[PDB]
């Protein structure tokens, strides 16, 4: 947030507000909607945008990821990802479990394929949850196992 | 072409058998040219026995990738698992 006066003048200059998503106050929705009309004064219309070089854009795009194993990836998350794999193979069971259970008593107690039963959507949403989930299980089994050893000599 | 379709079972069926048995169950004439129907097939020949180094095979044409491989089979196993990604994506 920002503010800036104005009072008389200020005006009879370039245009402020056609710059960015003003000539608004449709109801009194806007930012915090306690402004309307004056804001603090005049409704300066603040416009918050970012600009870096060549060098400060090269950085944080590589550097910012989601923490720092960077450079070698395959030994770092090896050995904490291998020991809790025994845990993790058993986990993944009960998720698998839950699955079919839910999709059994979908179809058992609909006789009718019509609609009073408010379920707009109800497939989508449980079948989502037995492939995303089955799809989420198997790629982190498979793409981590490839450099999960990776020896040869 | 029977007696050379003996000797491919005899390689199998036999790891170490004599010289006087080749020489009745191929129905040969001769002991001399018993051993040497066993030069053109590289038969190890020793005192009053014949074994098989022969079960090993390998070269069979060109083959590559396929077919029980030697300096590949680590990249397969890892390309095979790269194959799914790629049908999903």
């Amino acid at each position: 947030d920002a503010f800036r006066l104005i009072d008389t003048g200020a005006l009879i200059n370039n245009l402020e507000p056609r710059q960015t998503t003003s000539n608004t106050g449709l109801l009194n929705k806007a930012n915090i909607q306690a402004l309307i009309h004056g804001l603090n004064r005049h409704y300066y219309s603040l416009n918050i945008d970012y600009h870096k070089t060549a060098k400060e854009t090269k950085m944080l795009m590589n550097l910012h990821k989601e923490q720092w194993q960077s450079g070698l990836k395959m030994y770092d998350y090896e050995e904490k990802e291998e020991s809790n794999l025994a845990a993790t193979k058993s986990m993944v069971k009960i998720a698998e479990q839950y699955s079919k259970r839910i999709e059994e008593e979908k179809e058992l107690t609909e006789e009718e394929l019509k609609t009073r039963y408010v379920g707009r959507q109800d497939p989508k949403k449980h079948l989502s949850e037995t492939a995303d989930e089955t799809l989420e299980n198997n790629i982190v089994s498979v793409l981590t196992a490839g450099v999960n050893s990776v020896a040869i000599k | 072409a029977i007696r050379d379709e003996i000797a491919k079972n005899t390689e199998l069926s036999y790891d170490f058998l004599p010289l006087s048995n080749i020489k009745a169950l191929l129905f040969f004439n001769n002991e001399k040219e018993t051993e040497k129907f066993a030069l053109e097939r590289n038969w190890p020949i020793v005192n009053s026995k014949v074994y098989f180094n022969n079960q090993s095979k390998e070269k069979a044409d060109y083959e590559d990738e396929m077919m029980h491989e030697e300096d590949q089979k680590t990249n397969i196993i890892e390309k095979a698992m790269d194959y799914a990604i790629s049908i999903e994506n």
